[PDB]
RNA sequence: CGGUGAAAUGCGCAGAUACCGGGAGGAACGCCGAUGGCGAAGGCAGCCACCUGGUCCACCCGUGACGCUGAGGCGCGAAAGCGUGGGGAGCAAACCGGAUUAGAUACCCGGGUAGUCCACGCCCUAAACGAUGCGCGCUAGGUCUCUGGGUCUCCUGGGGGCCGAAGCUAACGCGUUAAGCGCGCCGCCUGGGGAGUACGGCCGCAAGGCUGAAACUCAAAGGAAUUGACGGGGGCCCGCACAAGCGGUGGA
């Protein structure tokens, strides 16, 4: 349990694919779309969002990919 | 040594000087348990070293040691191709080991007629950085980091 | 000829050998180095040793255009790619960043018998 | 540079590789992604919108036995493969060249045509597998999971898994996702090899497919489980077995 990302958050959209400031945190330090076990999201919440951050890469608010920085 | 580690002899202390590196060394000379004639090509060979340096014979051998002890060598490994040459670093006594037997064994080379004084004069040569023993040390030393690009295959 | 005064080393690291080219901060490469540049032959340029080889080789040729300090950019999975990295940091250029950018297709062509 | 155990073929001073920017092209969609979902099967995953099938739950409103199965028929049917046309990045049968090896004529490396991709028409086979036909009723429970409903501690449906009562099984195993207890209906089996061969018939442009023998010959062919042995299988352990040494044999 590092850090569960359905909790560090309010209630939300998640079919809202809009909301960069919300979709940003299930993501890596690549583009990454997050596993379900650092999201805590449910099975069916997982799926929705799965297909909401794809809808937003699309729409060019959310990166398809990034570069690891060794910090 | 298959079940435990070995544990080291325990040498008795040279009957002269007290170090027991001295008598390390002495049976390394010996052959045949012929232990006296040892001492006695040992302890003549410090007349010469004492008579023709001046200082204590007991510290230019303690001083040959370092200047024959390696502080790393190769050992051998063989992978997935055949066997690559692998570096790896000598332990406390393996070093001091290896420096008696190659004090000994090139002593024996040198030209002069009797053991006392080939004895004598490696011990004396080597104990300032020159002759055969040394040039065997920089040798095994050599290929500790001549074949560094493969010093990966590490145990 | 040129004076470069902070630049970019990419560090190229295959299974085979590893290469590393020195460019502008614009990305255009001033002097290049690699396993086999240091002048080895087969089997031996893809070598943690190697490839500390053509990380030094590479700053040295660097420094000498005034090279002073790199951005590093890593791509590939391979032997001594981190030697290649602590190779240019501890050569005397200070080691602004580090990153990788191996290119991961996102499933696209498919790949030889042998993977 | 690439490439392998090592290496060459190949590519490179017509400037390659590595690096930045521009452009074209094809083919497949990383993360989510699961041991998950959907489908009658074959099979189906970037995103969007359109057109469209199956399906589950609640309400218990309408019909009033309208149901189940199904020879033949008809349609679907992975991959490879056939015909015409388009397309061709990567890959890659055959084929070309490098190595390996006693010899490779394969396994390894560098190339490369069909093909792989789209449309249209064929082909119709498979370890097309749960190797388990469909439908219905009956026979402890536990646990994990996808997905509905409720007075949502828990209760109640429909899927997907693991473990198990009774029972069944040659055993392995199955066990409310039955291989248990029963009824209905279809398909199929009847010793091994010969053989999915022959002949005949049907389909097919072809490649070939479906249907399918006997003579002969053997006395077994088989399934599961047991002990052992062996493995260029795994795990732990030991012997001067290797290693670390000292001294020899092999030469005279
Ligand atoms: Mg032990
Ligand atoms: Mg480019
Ligand atoms: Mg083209
Ligand atoms: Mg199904
Ligand atoms: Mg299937
Ligand atoms: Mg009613
Ligand atoms: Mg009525
Ligand atoms: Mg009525
Ligand atoms: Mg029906
Ligand atoms: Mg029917
Ligand atoms: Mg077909
Ligand atoms: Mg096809
Ligand atoms: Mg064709
Ligand atoms: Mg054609
Ligand atoms: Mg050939
Ligand atoms: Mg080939
Ligand atoms: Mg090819
Ligand atoms: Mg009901
Ligand atoms: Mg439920
Ligand atoms: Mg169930
Ligand atoms: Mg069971
Ligand atoms: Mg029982
Ligand atoms: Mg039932
Ligand atoms: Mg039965
Ligand atoms: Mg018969
Ligand atoms: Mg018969
Ligand atoms: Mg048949
Ligand atoms: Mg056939
Ligand atoms: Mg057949
Ligand atoms: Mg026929
Ligand atoms: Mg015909
Ligand atoms: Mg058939
Ligand atoms: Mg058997
Ligand atoms: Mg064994
Ligand atoms: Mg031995
Ligand atoms: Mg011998
Ligand atoms: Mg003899």
């Amino acid at each position: 349990r590092k850090a569960k990302v359905k909790a560090t958050l309010g209630e939300f959209d998640l079919r809202d694919y809009r909301n960069v400031e919300v979709l940003k945190r299930f993501l890596s330090e690549t583009g990454k779309i997050l596993p379900r076990r650092r999201t805590g999201l449910s099975a069916k919440e997982q799926r929705i969002l799965a297909k909401t951050i794809k809808r937003a890469r699309i729409l060019g608010l959310l990166p398809f990919t990034e570069k690891l920085v060794r910090k | 040594a298959r079940r435990r580690r070995a544990e080291v002899r325990q040498l008795q202390p040279d009957l002269v000087y007290g170090d027991v590196l001295v008598t390390a060394f002495i049976n390394k000379i010996m052959r045949d348990g012929k232990k006296n004639l040892a001492a006695r090509i040992f302890y003549d060979a410090c007349k010469i070293i004492q008579e023709k340096t001046g200082q204590e014979p007991l510290k230019v051998f303690k001083q040959a040691v370092e200047n024959v002890k390696p502080r790393m060598e190769v050992r051998s490994r063989r992978v997935g191709g055949a066997n690559y040459q692998v570096p790896m670093e000598v332990s406390p006594r393996r070093q001091q080991s290896l420096a008696l037997r190659w004090l000994v064994q090139a002593a024996n080379q040198r030209p002069e007629r009797r053991a006392a004084v080939r004895i004598a004069h490696e011990l004396m040569d080597a104990a300032e950085g020159k002759g055969g023993a040394v040039k065997k040390k920089e040798d095994v030393e050599r290929m500790a980091e001549a074949n560094r690009a493969y010093a990966h295959y590490r145990w | 000829k040129r004076q470069v005064a902070s630049g970019r080393a990419y560090i190229h690291a295959s299974y085979n050998n590893t290469i590393v080219t020195i460019t502008d901060p614009d990305g255009n490469p001033i002097t290049w180095s690699s396993g086999g540049v240091i002048g080895y032959k087969g089997s031996r340029k893809g070598t943690p040793y190697a490839a500390q080889l053509a990380a030094l080789d590479a700053a040295k040729k660097a420094m000498a255009y005034g090279m002073q300090s790199v951005d590093v950019i890593v791509r590939g999975t391979g032997a001594g790619r981190e030697q290649a990295i602590r190779a240019l940091q501890a050569s005397g250029l200070q080691v602004k960043s580090i990153v990788d950018d191996t290119p991961v297709p996102h499933n696209g062509c498919r790949p030889k018998k042998k993977f």
